[PDB]
């Protein structure tokens, strides 16, 4: 009716291939179709979480600037390449795997260690070649999950273990478009595809509940609407004397802050107070590293 | 490499000297991203000589502007090479291309 | 030449495509000029500058 | 100078010429939502201070 | 230099770490009014380190 | 600590007057701010429900560009003068009212026939001026319910005439995104909204009802 928006249903899924889909959400009133599109597109494209490689170990190099004899790529270019894998992690949130290699031919994704947690949806992923008949390569690979991009110098360690950037998001790119509903008896609804491009390792249904879920959390708000410890010890810390001590108590200072701001032409005035008292207490004083005529803001520090 | 270039690439990245470049003609015996080693053809060899040619790449040296010179093999394993072919890739090269 | 390139590779012969607003998703009002060209980068790093 | 001077120009025949408005406020509501031109001529109830 | 489209008139985009080396000894007398230094040496080495 | 986004701590709201504010959100995640502000915009500007005058029709006015004579202004300033009226109906979707005023000077908001169900939120709204002492102005107002905005333009008997219709409460809604940082991150963003309504609601009214129309349209996503 007047105030009675028709509210959209997840209605069709395609899947045209394994890292390219298209889903469809109808019905939608007039102006709702770019306002959530645009919404969805961006928190899809910053904000989804992911299974990234951030460590590596090989057990003869030292650096990424070295070659490994009977390998055809630097040790950089396979770092490069393994910056671009991708893995699905289903109970942790990291995994440590191994990769064992011997002979001539190409190194890819499926020479990885077997596991039960971790998915490989890249088989044919090529990491290294080996171009030497007795040749082998071994290494330890570290993924984690996370978001977002977290590059190497952002975040001892041993020598020989590299880093790796971090590219989190599954997310290749996402379109979207506005099409004419054919509802049974109105010809003002609009029909909602989006189509995603993402590395394979999210399932299209739970990005746009992950995206929607998001926006919806962020929508709450708007309907709701220090001194060094020396300065605190107590003055009779100090190995006064009793005269001197006397006088201090004479003009009510107890602690070391009180004491310390005090001039020296102030306390050469003070009455029964002599020279040889003020110069022990300067002596006392710079004992400890302190002097007579320093100066303090937001003092006493109400304790 | 560039998309769009003149067709004098070639020419300055071979006659530049930060290539390596095929003596002579053979097959690749061995390549490794640190050395490559050619069996040279049989007519070009000189008698009473192991007919190989042994090139040594340059990794991760420095220039006079503090900058990094490397070399990439840009060749398979047993492949036909003629006498002038380019063999690794030096800074800013691309398949024997110059590419800044 | 270039014109009969663009008509081979199915793209705009005038060179000019419709771009969307990322922050808004709103069309801008005129067609934009895309294309690749072709990026050095300087020996002038800010690093040594300051 | 770019922007200031493509905002204040003047076409024949925009989308929204010939109506009226309350004042500037419809002016940039109308173009927000898309119903009206930045170019269309309309009759605008204005008031300036001497 | 660079361009802020977002600053006012009287402003300007100073990097901070030039800024830990321009204002330094206005630094040394800040610490040392609030007690976090009682030696000139003690706030030389916590602007040192960076705290 | 992979599903957790910073929210706002700092809602700030500053009143310039009975029917403007501006109100200060702080910290978002990067690039959130955009996203809310724009959402919130276009609910804001496009699809608000509301009550507004939609025809009008006086007796000795046939078109649009006639002259009434006693009338210092003229139709389409009387036209103008009535599309900036805001009611608000609680009843029904559809009243008509009707004004029948003689004499001299100003005819008011505050000189409409009084109905109970209807309400003038500003009966000191000039409708327009009566300069001849023999002068009278009779004529009757229609008013619908609907979203948005409708011109008249969209929609083309005698006196029947149009009026754009404004259903929306919003005058005018505005955003801006500023830098904000917490101690560590410091990429963050800041929303700022300045919005004045007719008076009908109050701005954070038709925040809290646009937020809420938004966010019932995810009902069938959110986990």
């Amino acid at each position: 009716s007047v105030t009675e928006f028709l509210k959209p249903r997840l209605v069709d899924i395609e899947q045209v291939s394994s890292t390219h889909a298209k889903v469809t959400l109808e019905p939608l009133e007039r102006g709702f179709g770019h306002t959530l599109g645009n919404a969805l597109r961006r928190i899809l494209l910053s904000s989804m979480p992911g299974c990234a490689v951030t460590e590596v170990e090989i057990d003869g190099v030292l650096h990424e600037y070295s070659t490994k004899e009977g390998v055809q790529e630097d040790i950089l270019e396979i770092l490069l390449n393994l910056k671009g894998l991708a893995v699905r992690v289903q109970g942790k949130d990291e995994v440590i795997l191994t990769l064992n290699k011997s002979g001539i031919g190409p190194v890819t994704a499926a020479d990885i260690t077997h596991d039960g947690d971790v998915e490989i949806v890249k088989p044919q992923h090529v990491i290294c070649h080996l171009t030497d008949e007795n040749a082998s390569i071994s290494m330890r690979i570290k993924v984690q999950r996370g978001r977002g991009y977290v590059p190497a110098s952002t975040r001892e360690r041993p020598i020989g273990r590299l880093l790796v950037d971090a590219c989190y998001s599954p997310v290749e790119r996402i379109a979207y478009n506005v099409e004419a509903a054919r509802v049974e008896q109105r010809t003002d609804l609009d029909k909602l595809v989006i189509e995603m491009e993402t590395n394979g390792t999210i399932d299209p249904e739970e990005a746009i509940r992950r995206a929607a879920t998001i926006l919806a959390e962020q929508l709450e708000a708007f309907v709701d609407l220090e001194f060094d410890p020396i300065l605190l010890r107590p003055v009779d810390d100090l190995e006064l004397t009793v005269r001197s001590a006397n006088c201090l108590k004479a003009e009510a200072i107890h602690y070391i802050g009180d004491l310390v701001q005090r001039t020296e032409v102030e306390l050469l005035k003070t009455p029964n107070l002599g020279k040889k008292s003020l110069t022990e207490i300067k002596d006392v004083l710079a004992s400890r590293g302190l002097s007579l005529g320093m100066r303090l803001e937001n003092w006493p520090p109400a304790s | 490499k560039p998309l769009v270039g003149t067709g004098m690439e070639r020419a300055v990245a071979v006659d530049s000297g930060v290539t390596a470049v095929a003596k002579r003609g053979g097959v690749v015996q061995y390549v490794d991203a640190s050395r490559i080693v050619i069996k040279v053809n049989e007519d070009e060899m000189y008698p009473g000589e192991a007919g190989i040619d042994i090139y040594n790449l340059t990794k991760y040296t420095r220039s006079n502007q503090n900058t990094c010179i490397n070399q990439m093999p840009c060749v398979s394993l047993g492949e036909p090479v003629e006498r002038g072919d380019v063999l690794a890739d030096g800074p800013s090269t691309d398949l024997g291309e110059l590419a800044l | 030449e270039i014109k009969e390139l663009l008509k081979l590779g199915d793209l705009p012969t005038s060179g000019q495509i419709r771009l969307y607003d990322g922050r808004t998703g709103e069309q801008f009002e005129r067609p934009v000029t895309v294309g690749y060209m072709y990026m050095l980068k300087l020996n002038h790093l800010v690093d040594d500058k300051m | 100078v770019l922007g200031l001077y493509y905002m204040t120009r003047d076409c024949v025949n925009a989308k929204g010429e010939g109506m009226v408005l309350t004042g500037p406020k419809e002016a940039e509501r109308l173009y927000r939502s898309g119903l009206a031109s930045l170019h269309a001529r309309v009759k605008v109830r204005i008031t300036e201070y001497e | 230099i660079t361009v802020g489209p977002y600053l006012r008139l009287h402003q300007c985009g100073l990097p901070k770490k030039m800024a830990l080396e321009l204002f330094k000894p206005f630094i040394y007398g800040k610490l040392e009014l609030r007690g976090l230094a009682t030696t000139i040496k003690a706030a030389k080495k916590m602007v040192e380190r960076e705290e």
